[PDB]
RNA sequence: AUUGACGGGGGCCCGCACAAGCGGUGGAGCAUGUGGUUUAAUUCGAUGCAACGCGAAGAACCUUACCUGGUCUUGACAUCCACGGAAGUUUUCAGAGAUGAGAAUGUGCCUUCGGGAACCGUGAGACAGGUGCUGCAUGGCUGUCGUCAGCUCGUGUUGUGAAAUGUUGGGUUAAGUCCCGCAACGAGCGCAACCCUUAUCCUUUGUUGCCAGCGGUCCGGCCGGGAACUCAAAGGAGACUGCCAGUGAUAAACUGGAGGAAGGUGGGGAUGACGUCAAGUCAUCAUGGCCCUUACGACCAGGGCUACACACGUGCUACAAUGGCGCAUACAAAGAGAAGCGACCUCGCGAGAGCAAGCGGACCUCAUAAAGUGCGUCGUAGUCCGGAUUGGAGUCUGCAACUCGACUCCAUGAAGUCGGAAUCGCUAGUAAUCGUGGAUCAGAAUGCCACGGUGAAUACGUUCCCGGGCCUUGUACACACCGCC
């Protein structure tokens, strides 16, 4: 399994700004979580069924 | 309110002569919760209104209101951002209430004694067309220009 | 026998008897004009009775504790108007009407923190 | 916001006081105090026993102290040795002769303060406080909680900038107050500072 | 086996959590009948079924192969 | 002429001490358990630990109260009485 | 004031100053702290040098000033105006 | 607040039990009624000379968790502060938080 | 009519009007009366001239008017020449009782002085 | 192009937001906090809303953190070590006291007569000590938007993607409240409910509370009694849009009606989502780092925190006749009390004092409710309004009321005749007004927290002002319009 890159994006809020972490995985998948360990999971999961 | 459900509230008849227009009357005078004392001025008033006409306490007092009840006045609107001053009709519950109140705030500033005799005295020119209380209905006919 | 009934307004509450008579009204062994010297108090008093048109039909035993002049009259026109039920079924339909049979629950409400009293604020700048 | 102290909002309604007994105004502030001496004491010397709460009762002229503990075997030793020590100690502090009983902890998984004070002792000996947390939130919806939720606040990593961070699973209403809900807090003395933990463990209704 | 009224969009691609309505009404009544109108013909399916305005759910059938 | 006055911070607790006085007793004529006025001793605290004066928590302790009369007590009722024995928590007071 | 049955408040160290300062004779100033004490009949012609929290403050004691406390000539605050 | 601070108050309390009988006494010849004014007198000289510490009123209410002079209450000996953090614990026995 | 050397109102009742005089309060003035003889509610003009002197008898029993400005004015004088604090309070025109002056003390002082 | 935020863009809504009202503040005197100035010191902190009767629920000494001066150096507060002392207790002198120096009396307890520790020195030196600094290193606790109705997630699906959907829409609600539709299907935190209190009833128990009917009286529930009633406090019952009609989409719900003590969340409280402001607090406490250590630590007396050309905030008392004064006389609730509450009686004009019951309280005490009502008087005056200020004389607490207490008596009798621009609170047992209690506390409230009494006016409405919600739209904004330029 291949993990290519990790980028952390944001949206901003009211508050503030909400960051989170998108994951890009080949084994392609396409994961996004408020954790990359969560983002790179939903990325492994989603390669496996494209 | 936003939500305008607003009902109103059961007025006891004043105990003496048995009118929810005298009970208001009474309670208009009141201050500070002192319904006791503010019953003994309008009675005391009316019997000098009775003794000084020949005639019912309360029809006296129909007398004075009908002088000082006004029929329309004016309401601020927002319109352009110069703000008018636009005449619209009195419904007649707000007539007798604008009429108590002017009747009252005129006997206050007036010079006699008592507030019983500077009542029974604005109640006594008010019902021939004289006093303050005349005088600020005439003056919101007056206003009442849209 | 005495017909009774407990009337409660504020913090009074009246204890009320009533027996077949001709117009006694004592309230803690004093007479009505006695023990209430405002128009309003009597007139409270005596509405139930005057409703029903029983002022001069029944004699009425009264004790009352708690609240004020204007309570306590309220207590009473309360209790009246139950110890009437107890003696005539019938009334309660022009009792209620009326709105002598509502136990009127408004009572004074609790002090506040940061409120001078239950709702009055301290003013701002 | 601030919250209430889920806990106090919920004594008498779901939870028990952990003191239970009757004193007038004369009395009332030095056992209070004793009370606190003996709490003191007792949490001090039994640190490695998995201690969750701290039961006092005083029936007459005496103090009758309920351990709940996960380990109860090293509070009590050896034919009772450990736990006569207490006692002793326990009766000098208050003053009166004293009772010390031990009620086992079953699942300290689900029980707010050992867990919390699983985390803080995680936290001290440097270990990264997210596996921490995210251990004790699976912990304890294994062994049957309606919900966990588990706060740490400070320099976390010893970051310069302080922050919260928060995991929750199931259900934990704060609001309702038949919720058993258990809660209870612990401070880690790391090199960089004070790090406080959270606990609330959601056991269900009533 | 049948969808009779609205296909619920991912009644076949999100069947993990359609099941969980099928587990609700299966254990229990206006929850009901808006239960028994809607997945009241796939409370026995089991699983991914054999075979099948309907854009969604032709679409989701293609997702899968059914 | 033995009155027991029964003080507890709990109703439930206060009610079980009560019963436990009387079922032994009835086993002498005891009259009771009267419940007296409830005290409710109330407190106001700053709940900040600077300022903020607005921000405040009240607590109560609510002080339950009990009387038992035992009437024409027996030898085997003094002691039944003694030997018994009632939660902690619950003050206890006799007057003969 | 202090109540009358209860008489008029001296420190002991000052009466005892005083009482040997008037049988000795005409003295340098009593150096006291105690502002509290009450001014007698036999301090009168003594300088009593008052503390006013930072210095000793003579005050040649008079007839007029028996019953006053000795604070009273020593002020502690010092205030010559505002915008000088 | 400071280990002197607490300290201050320790000896107070001491020096108040030690020298209690003593000023009772002697209050009670300044405020007999019947007494000497001789004896008076020497007993406002003799109450002087007494530590100050012994009066009770030198005494000031510290919490006794904390020593924090201020937001005293008498019935749990604590603080404001502390009596919160007790009283949601469970530790103050009968207290809850109160509506009415 | 003249008692203590000023003229009291005659319209007034008794009582009121023995308070014109400067060292006679309301208590002193329903002593006066009580001793004199006289009712509280009586009017000055009333009283027979007899009862006039009775009245300027019971006052010559206090210090009042000239001779009480001239004993408050000495009390005051007495305290300045001491050099007491209430002296130094009575010289510099603000409170000698212990009021605040940080701000009010406006009795003491008059109207707000201008920077 | 996306998510926000913002618009003197649009649509729809809400809140004492405005309008309708009632009473205030702003003027006066005083109380109190703050700024400023002053000072030896006027200890430190809180600063737009959300600091300014705030931390402080109570600074004469103490408290106390500050100043002046006098003092101590392993030490006021711990542990360890060693040696010599039982500890205590009575007292004298010098000193402002800290403290220094003497006198005198104790000599126990455990005790394998090996002893040790309860407790005192004194001598080391590891240490103690710090209300010293950093709240922008932190924990904990708190304010705030706001009790506003929001804030999210999983999985699915959509988009290259930031992301979107769900959560929008049609209705409806106090409410993302509920119904219906719908590429979403579900879920979590919030809403609601569960908790406390208040309004009605029932059961149980019946003294210290109760007195309807008896019997008796000293006419006082006072006494025998009674267990009815008030009440006490445990347990129950009761309200659900449940019933009826109309309306509505065959919906949710809405409008009205019945019954009912109560009606549509019955009234009030507790309860404060994700987050925001590097918001507040290192001086409650705790704590990383830094810093001081014969001093930034410690002890003492006296002073200061109470200063006063002045400015601001929050209050109290007024300016009177709907009132003042005098006499007479009704009706509360809630609470506190043993180094405490203190009756009766006697003394004092009074604050109080003396004597001395009762009460750890439904029993005794605080403890007079006041406004009210009746009668009388004053007669519109700077007054019989107001009660500041000052003189004199006292009382009490307290080692001690000079700086700087509260209260009393006699005397004094200021400003003030309803307050400019502006501005605040309140929608009902509310506002307004009237007393009552409590915490803190030796003493020291006009503050704070709580309790009853009397008891209104007004709301057409949502155009306008302030804060906020939802949808949509433009944007060169993202330090987010207090922007960018
Ligand atoms: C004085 N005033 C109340 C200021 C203010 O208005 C603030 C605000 N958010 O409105 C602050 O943050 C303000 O209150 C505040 O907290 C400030 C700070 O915390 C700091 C700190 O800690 C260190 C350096 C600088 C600052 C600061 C400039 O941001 C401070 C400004 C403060
Ligand atoms: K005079
Ligand atoms: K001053
Ligand atoms: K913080
Ligand atoms: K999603
Ligand atoms: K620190
Ligand atoms: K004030
Ligand atoms: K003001
Ligand atoms: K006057
Ligand atoms: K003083
Ligand atoms: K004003
Ligand atoms: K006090
Ligand atoms: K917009
Ligand atoms: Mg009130
Ligand atoms: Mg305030
Ligand atoms: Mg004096
Ligand atoms: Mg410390
Ligand atoms: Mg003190
Ligand atoms: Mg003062
Ligand atoms: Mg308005
Ligand atoms: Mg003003
Ligand atoms: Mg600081
Ligand atoms: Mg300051
Ligand atoms: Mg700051
Ligand atoms: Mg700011
Ligand atoms: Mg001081
Ligand atoms: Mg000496
Ligand atoms: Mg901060
Ligand atoms: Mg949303
Ligand atoms: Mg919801
Ligand atoms: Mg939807
Ligand atoms: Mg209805
Ligand atoms: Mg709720
Ligand atoms: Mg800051
Ligand atoms: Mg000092
Ligand atoms: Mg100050
Ligand atoms: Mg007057
Ligand atoms: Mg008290
Ligand atoms: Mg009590
Ligand atoms: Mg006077
Ligand atoms: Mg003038
Ligand atoms: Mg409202
Ligand atoms: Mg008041
Ligand atoms: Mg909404």
């Amino acid at each position: 399994e291949k993990l290519i890159a990790v980028n952390r994006v944001s949206k901003t809020v009211k508050g503030g700004r909400i960051f989170s972490f998108t994951a890009l995985t080949v084994v392609f998948g396409y994961g996004k979580a408020r954790e990359v360990p969560a983002a790179i999971q939903k990325a492994m999961e989603k390669a496996r069924r494209n | 309110p936003r939500r305008r459900v607003i009902g109103q509230r059961k007025i006891l008849p004043d105990p003496k002569f048995g009118s929810e227009l005298l009970a208001k009357f009474v309670n208009i005078l009141m201050v500070d919760g002192k319904k006791s004392t503010a019953e003994s001025i309008v009675y005391s008033a009316l019997e000098t209104l009775a003794q000084r006409s020949g005639k019912s306490e309360l029809e006296a007092f129909e007398v004075a209101l009908e002088n000082v009840r006004p029929t329309v006045e004016v309401k601020s609107r927002r319109v352009g951002g110069s703000t008018y001053q636009v005449p619209v009709e009195v419904r007649p519950v707000r007539r007798n209430a604008l009429a108590m109140r002017w009747i009252v705030e005129a006997a206050r500033k007036r010079g006699d004694k008592s507030m019983a005799l500077r009542l029974a005295n604005e109640l006594s020119d008010a019902a021939e067309n004289k006093g303050t209380a005349v005088k600020k209905r005439e003056d919101v006919h007056r206003m009442a220009n849209f | 026998n005495q017909y009774y009934g407990t009337g409660r307004r504020k913090s009074s509450a009246a204890r009320v008897f009533i027996k077949p008579g001709n117009g006694k009204i004592v309230i803690n062994q004093r007479s009505l004009e006695q023990y209430f010297g405002r128009e309003t108090a009597r007139m409270v008093v005596r509405q139930p009775l005057e409703l029903v048109d029983m002022v001069e039909k029944l004699d009425l035993y009264i004790t009352v504790k708690g609240g004020g002049i204007s309570g306590q009259a309220g207590a009473i026109r309360h209790g009246i108007t139950r110890a009437l039920m107890e003696y005539d079924e019938s009334l309660r339909s022009e009792l209620r009407k009326a709105g002598f049979v509502t136990r009127d629950a408004r009572q004074v409400e609790r002090k506040k923190v940061g409120l001078r009293k239950a709702r009055r604020r301290p003013q701002f700048s | 916001g601030q919250k209430v102290h889920p806990n106090g909002i919920r004594l008498g309604i779901v939870k028990p006081w952990n003191s239970t007994w009757f004193a007038n105004t004369k009395e009332f502030a030095d056992n209070l105090d004793s009370d606190f001496k003996v709490r003191q004491y007792l949490t001090k010397e039994l640190a490695k026993a998995s201690v969750s709460r701290i039961v006092i009762e005083r029936p007459a002229k005496s103090i009758r102290v309920t351990i709940h503990t996960a380990r109860p075997g090293i509070v009590i030793g050896k034919k009772g040795e450990d736990v006569e020590k207490l006692r002793k100690v326990v009766a000098d502090i208050a003053g009166v002769p004293a009772q010390i009983n031990i009620a086992e902890v079953r699942k300290p998984e689900l029980d707010a303060k050992l867990v919390a004070d699983s985390i803080t002792s995680q936290l001290e000996r440097r270990v990264m406080f997210r596996r921490a947390m995210k251990r004790a939130v699976q912990n304890a919806m294994r062994l049957g909680a309606k919900g966990i939720k588990v706060e740490v606040s400070g320099r976390l990593g010893g970051a310069e900038i302080a922050r919260t961070e928060w995991y929750r699973e199931g259900r934990v209403p704060l609001h309702t107050l038949r919720a058993d809900i258990d809660y209870n807090t612990s401070e880690a003395h790391t090199t960089y500072g004070v790090i406080g933990v959270k606990v609330w463990i959601f056991k269900g209704e009533i | 086996f049948f969808v009779n009224h609205r296909w619920l969009g991912g009644m076949l691609t999100n069947w993990k959590t359609v099941r969980q309505s099928i587990k609700r009404l299966k254990d229990l009544t206006r929850e009901l009948e808006k239960l028994e109108n809607s997945l009241g013909g796939i409370k026995d399916m089991g699983g991914l079924p054999d075979a099948l305005h309907e854009h969604i759910a032709i679409k989701e059938a293609n997702n899968l192969g059914i | 002429r033995i009155r027991i006055r029964l003080k507890a911070f709990d109703h439930r607790l206060i009610d079980q001490a009560t019963a436990e006085i009387v079922e032994t007793a009835k086993r002498a004529q005891v009259r009771g358990p009267i419940p007296l006025p409830t005290r409710k001793e109330r407190f106001t605290v700053l709940i900040s630990p600077h300022v903020n004066k607005d921000a405040r928590d009240q607590y109560e302790i609510r002080t339950h109260l009990r009387l038992v009369d035992i009437v024409e007590p027996t030898e085997k009722t003094v002691d039944a009485l003694m030997r018994l024995d009632l939660a902690a928590g619950v003050d206890v007071q006799i007057s003969l | 004031p202090r109540s009358l049955k209860k008489g008029p408040f001296i420190d002991l160290h000052l009466l005892k100053k005083v009482e040997k300062a008037v049988e000795s004779g005409d003295k340098k100033p009593l150096r006291t702290w105690s502002r509290r004490s009450t001014i007698f009949p036999n301090m009168i012609g003594l300088t009593i040098a008052v503390h006013n929290g930072r210095q000793h403050v003579p005050v040649f004691v008079t007839d007029e000033m028996v019953g006053h406390k000795l604070g009273e000539f020593a002020p502690t605050r010092t205030y010559r105006g505002h915008a000088a | 607040a400071k280990q002197s601070m607490k300290a201050r108050e320790v000896k107070r309390v001491a020096l108040a039990d030690k020298y209690f009988a003593k000023r009772a006494e002697l209050k009670a010849i300044i405020s007999d009624v019947n007494a000497s004014d001789e004896d008076r007198w020497n007993a406002v000289l003799k109450l002087q000379t007494l530590p100050r510490d012994s009066s009770p009123s030198r005494q000031r209410n510290r919490c006794r968790q904390t020593g924090r002079p201020h937001g005293f209450l008498r019935k749990f000996g604590l603080s404001r502060i502390k009596v919160r953090e007790a009283a949601m614990r469970g530790e103050i026995p009968g207290l809850k938080k109160a509506s009415w | 009519a003249r008692i203590a050397g000023i003229n009291i109102p005659d319209h007034k009742h008794a009582v009121i009007a023995l308070t014109s005089i400067y060292g006679v309060g309301k208590t002193r003035s329903k002593a006066i009366l009580a001793a004199a003889g006289i009712a509280e509610d009586v009017k000055i003009s009333e009283l027979s001239e007899g009862q006039i002197d009775t009245l300027r008898d019971e006052v010559a029993k206090f210090v009042v008017e000239g001779d009480l400005r001239r004993e408050i004015s000495m009390s005051i004088k007495r305290l300045m020449d001491l050099g007491c604090y209430r002296g130094l309070r009575h010289r510099r025109g603000l409170p000698v009782r212990g009021q605040r002056t940080k701000t009010n003390a406006r009795t003491r002082k008059g109207p707000r002085k201008p920077i």
